[PDB]
């Protein structure tokens, strides 16, 4: 008999950070975040292929 | 004060003023067959506030 193994995870964001961060140097429109889920979104499935 | 919309969290105020040299100085009383003096030495100055 053979039977798989279940793993998944999560990540949340809260209401601060989603729009009172920008860029360090210059000054922001608040655009960042769509910048930085983009990157967690690719990191989540280097995740599941390093498992 | 009518209203405005900026897309950004916090807003900052820079104000560089300048104090430059003033134009005085007349002119020196000369005669015609001798040789003319130097013109004195003017001071400018900048300075930058933050709120």
């Amino acid at each position: 008999t053979w039977s798989p193994l279940a793993f998944k995870e999560s990540r949340v964001w809260d209401e601060k950070e989603i729009l009172y961060l920008g860029r360090l140097a210059d000054e922001v429109q608040a655009g960042v975040i769509n910048e930085q889920i983009a990157e967690s979104l690719t990191w989540l499935m280097a995740r599941m292929r390093n498992r | 004060f009518p209203e405005d919309s900026t897309f950004a969290s916090e807003l900052e105020l820079y104000l560089l003023r300048t104090q430059d040299a003033e134009q005085t100085g007349m002119t020196f009383v000369h005669q015609v067959g001798s040789t003319s003096l130097p013109v004195e030495a003017r001071v400018a100055k900048v300075d930058l506030a933050k709120a």
